[PDB]
């Protein structure tokens, strides 16, 4: 399991618009919540109602404002009249033998280019505008410090405070629902589409037969429901007429076996 | 750099004429994260419109869901515009059903 935080800024809003904002990740779930006009933490989904540390979320918010000044001040430290866009991957996983491993990157309108060293407890890269925000950022009174508390102690203090208190939801499995259509191709042509609704975890496998005998995984294709469970469809083509022969075959967490869909 | 939109439109569950569902329009890879993006029933955008949180994949790239409730009949054709500085006009996203 990893907990990580998706960190966001860009110069302009637009209008009625987060300058800044945070989604945190229990794994594939999102369970935090933080735009920046309303300067408050919050939890999503079934993390709403784990029992807390309670003061748990003052640590959150606090952490997450903090983060925010710093954020649009990296702005300030930059050249032109842009607009810029500026990125934060900031978390941690946690592996078998009672450990974590950090993690904190950022990237400057899609592009990677800050990192920060824990090492040399810092925020490193030696491209141009890195230098920049690394400086602003280095010379403000223990910003690298608040990180490394972030990063060595809130990260797994935290992240071991879900695995506890809200185990049972990181192991959630819900089976797709399953339906295989066809329609139709170039003239004796036709697509045959396997789709899987609802759905959590994110793996699962699809794969066609014709009479039984393997005929192909197909195009594939993946996103999120709204509840965060999943949706996913493969598409095949087929000989028009040769149709009913084919079936689809789904393989999922929820499942005791395989599943057969048949048209 | 920019990069340009994936777009998705899919129910929650199985359409099934005539009982309550959701439908779901993803788009997923876009940068900048300026977007507009809306929820065509048969031709006109829809009021009630809820849109998740904005988060990015493992190469920065903005990914959004806007979603909504409805119903189908066989009247009905809902489907997905987007536009973003990278599209040259919108890309309507027909809904195609059980799909």
């Amino acid at each position: 399991l990893s907990l990580l935080y998706h960190l966001t800024a860009v110069s302009s809003p637009a209008p009625g618009t987060p300058a800044f904002w945070v989604s945190g990740w229990l794994g594939p779930q999102q369970y935090l919540s933080y735009n920046s006009l309303r300067g408050e933490a919050e939890p999503c989904g079934a993390w709403v109602w784990e029992n807390q540390v309670s003061w748990y979320w003052e640590k959150e918010t606090t952490d997450l404002r903090i983060k925010e000044k710093l954020f649009l001040e990296a702005f300030k430290a930059l050249g032109g009249k842009g607009p810029y866009t500026l990125q934060g991957l900031l978390g941690c996983e946690l592996g078998p033998d009672n450990t974590s491993v950090p993690t904190a990157k950022f990237a400057l309108n899609g592009e990677e280019f800050m990192n920060f060293d824990l090492k040399q407890g810092t925020w490193g890269g030696d491209w141009p505008e890195a230098l920049a925000i690394s400086q602003r950022w280095q010379q403000q009174d223990k910003a690298a410090n608040k990180e490394l508390t972030f990063l060595l102690f809130s990260c797994p203090h935290r992240l071991r405070e879900h695995l506890e208190r809200g185990r049972g939801n990181l192991e959630w499995k819900e089976p797709p629902s399953m339906r295989l259509k066809a329609r139709p191709s170039s003239p004796g042509f036709s697509v045959l589409t396997c789709s899987a609704f609802s759905f959590y975890p994110p793996e699962l496998q699809l794969r066609f037969l014709r009479n039984g005998l393997a005929a192909g995984t197909g195009q594939g294709d993946f996103g999120p429901n709204s509840d965060g469970s999943f949706h996913a469809s493969s598409s095949l083509t087929v000989k028009s007429g040769d149709e009913h022969h084919y079936c689809c075959i789904v393989q999922h967490a929820g499942l005791a076996q395989p599943l057969r869909v048949e048209l | 750099i920019q990069r340009t939109p994936k777009i998705q439109v899919y129910s929650r569950h199985p359409a099934e004429n005539g009982k309550s569902n959701f439908l779901n329009c993803y788009v997923s890879g876009f940068h900048p994260s300026d977007i507009e993006v809306d929820l065509l029933k048969n031709g006109e955008r829809i009021e009630k419109v809820e849109h998740s949180d904005l988060s990015f994949s493992k190469d920065w790239s903005f990914y959004l869901l806007y979603y909504t409730e409805f119903t189908p009949t066989e009247k009905d054709e809902y489907a997905c515009r987007v536009n973003h500085v990278t599209l040259s006009q919108p890309k309507i996203v027909k809904w195609d059903r059980d799909m």
